[PDB]
């Protein structure tokens, strides 16, 4: 990502001023610049590189190269999750039916926040299953929006 | 946190919509 930010943040980790940080700080550095890797992923990224594998510290250039060759896996750790959205629906689903009426959904989407229009909602609903009761399974709805 | 969550969802919908449009043209 933005080398300007990445580079600045790198300096605050490089207290010895030796142009490199402890290999054990790699996870913290990657979290500080915006990613969310497990310890497993961080270790797998390092071992996948014989040159870095047994190194004691890592420079900015080495870390930048590591990011670029694992960019997709790292970007994926910041992807929106279904669970992040379900809260917008759950607050209003008092009985936890897991369903929202098409009327309430259109209201929420066109009346609040960065309002969508009826015409955007109409287009979206073509890909959405509506009950004979006019109800929509909201986790399924969120999963579909997020898929791809 | 509720209005922000709804706002983020609206953003993802809008991207979903533009994606669909790219496929027709």
């Amino acid at each position: 990502s933005a080398t300007r930010a990445n580079k600045d943040i790198f300096t605050l980790f490089d207290k010895k001023g030796q142009g490199a940080i402890a290999k054990d700080s790699l996870g913290d550095y990657l979290r500080a610049i915006g990613y969310n890797p497990t310890n497993q992923l961080v270790q797998d990224i390092i071992n996948a590189d014989s040159s870095l594998r047994d190194a004691s510290s890592l420079t900015l250039d080495q870390i930048t190269g590591l990011i670029e060759v694992n960019e997709k896996e790292l970007d994926a750790t910041t992807k929106a999750k279904t669970e992040d959205f379900v809260k917008a629906f759950q607050v209003f689903d008092k009985e936890s039916t897991g369903k929202v009426s098409v009327g309430d959904l259109r209201y929420m989407l066109t009346g609040l926040g960065e309002k969508l229009t009826d015409a955007e909602v109409d287009e979206l609903l073509k890909g959405v299953e509506v009950d004979s009761n006019g109800e929509i399974d909201y986790k399924k709805f969120i999963e579909d929006v997020l898929r791809q | 946190s509720v209005l922000r969550t709804i706002t983020n969802l609206q953003k993802k919908i809008r991207k979903e919509l533009k994606q669909r449009q790219l496929k027709q043209e």
